[PDB]
């Protein structure tokens, strides 16, 4: 019970109201394995998409709940969204958290899943920290309740207890769709324009491999891959269900930090959620020969289709078999600014 | 003389119930707008 | 394919779940007019 | 989105169950 | 004073039947 009194006194600048949370250790195992993170608040809207200011959230792991029903970490969700009077709530409304120790993993959370659980729960001098004074006397079991989490079908534990007028005005709040809809269809729009760029690049060229990366290939490659077997290039667009782990937007945010590359890897036909957004280096003295070795090891991955994005406005597709199809990247800077504001600061 | 006002606060409870049952009435209409 | 039939039947069951309290509300609100 | 709205109606229904048990306070002295 | 018992156990039973019908919904979907 430390991070709640940490962030409660901290975020008084950009947030009127602060909600406190638990996060179980099973619910973020598919987010980041091996306990690699240890945050940043940016709650986007449902139909009032735009852009909003960011707020920092502090947290801790490895410290156990008073409930022995599950044993996990500490988080907390700021709420600052409602204009003027905070009595209205935005329904069907995402609130993004960027839990991190060094920006890996995201945390999408709802206002219904938060507040329905919240209602379900309920010669001079030094001045004292005022808000910590009421948490020590509570120490009770009814303050924490189990909430069916909507993004991942699991339990997310909230903590709240009858503090004061900020949390007292919270439990009376109600009000009279499209917050998970917009980001996915926006990903499919940029994926369709990139696949259209690949279509027109294969059309204006002879529909032929230039083979930018060198591999040796067997003579039965037109047999063990069938004729025109682009069924993986076909269902590429459904397979990109993630984007901000995907390397495609990673090059656009990398414009603020010249010879850099990011690589997505998707398997040959559904071997699993392989990886998204790995790094090809040119800065350290491993050098361009090490970049070439990693690149040809990328190209010899005979069961994974790779997509290459550059920083300068160019896209590339790597067929397994060393074949490369060139492509453009040129997107409207409104979506660019929307992406870099969705992650961080312009 | 000793049974005059308790009937009236009974009707006041019926009035608060017939008022606050509207909060039950409009939520499934909100569901019909939503889902 | 056929979750629309489930949508119409779920509209049917929320209808028959509202009609029971619609039955109960006026009957519960007529048993307060015998007190005078 | 269908399974998401399934979870959403599931968490929305407990709101009206809590509001029913909040309305039941007036029953308890009547 | 027999009007505060039978109608009261009636409304208690209907308040349990509505939770039974919500459980019947959860049986359905």
């Amino acid at each position: 019970m430390d991070v709640h009194i940490d962030n409660q006194v901290l975020s008084g600048l950009g947030t009127p109201l602060l909600v406190h949370l638990f996060v179980p250790d099973t619910v973020m195992a598919e987010l980041c394995p091996n306990r690699v993170p240890n945050a940043w608040c940016q709650t986007l809207f449902s139909d009032r998409t735009g852009l909003t200011r960011v707020c920092r959230v502090f947290a801790a792991r490895g410290m156990l709940p008073g409930r022995p029903s599950h044993r996990g970490t500490f988080t907390s969700v700021p709420v600052y969204c409602d204009e003027g009077l905070p009595e209205l709530y935005n329904p069907f409304h995402v609130a993004a958290l960027r839990f991190y120790d060094e920006l890996v993993g995201e945390l999408q959370i709802y206002y219904l899943s938060l507040f329905e659980g919240a209602k379900r729960a309920l010669l001079s001098r030094v001045p004292v920290s005022f808000s910590k004074t009421r948490r020590a006397i509570r120490e009770s079991r009814a303050l924490v309740r189990g909430i069916a989490h909507i993004f991942s079908p699991h339990a997310l534990y909230v903590v709240t207890y009858p503090e004061l007028s900020a949390q007292g005005r919270l439990h009376r709040m109600t009000a009279v769709l499209g917050a998970p809809e917009r980001e996915f269809r926006f990903l499919i729009s940029v994926a369709l324009r990139i696949s259209a760029s690949f279509r027109e690049k294969l059309a204006m060229q002879a529909w032929t491999a230039q083979q930018e990366i060198p591999v040796v290939i067997p003579t039965s490659y037109s047999r063990i891959y069938k004729n025109s077997d682009l069924i993986r290039e076909a269902f590429f667009t459904v397979q990109t269900r993630v984007s901000w782990e995907s390397c495609w937007v990673k090059a656009t945010i990398s414009n603020a930090p010249d010879a850099c590359l990011w690589i997505d890897s998707h398997p040959l036909y559904e071997e699993g959620a392989s990886a998204w957004g790995k790094v090809i280096d040119s800065r350290p003295p491993g050098g361009l020969v090490g970049a070439a070795s990693q690149l040809v090891a990328l190209g010899t991955d005979g069961h994974c289709v790779h997509l290459a994005t550059t920083s300068d406005g160019q896209a590339f597709l790597v067929l397994p078999g060393g074949f490369v199809i060139k492509g453009q990247l040129a997107l409207t800077p409104e979506e660019r600014g929307y992406i870099l504001a969705r992650h961080g600061i312009r | 003389a000793s049974r005059v006002l308790s009937r009236f606060v009974s009707q006041l409870r019926r009035k608060l119930e017939r008022s606050t049952h509207r909060l039950i009435a409009d939520l499934e209409r909100l569901k019909f707008l939503y889902l | 394919a056929q979750v629309l039939k489930n949508r119409l039947l779920r509209v049917e069951l929320d209808g028959i779940m509202r009609d029971h309290l619609a039955r109960a509300e006026e009957i519960r609100q007529d048993l307060d007019a015998v007190v005078a």
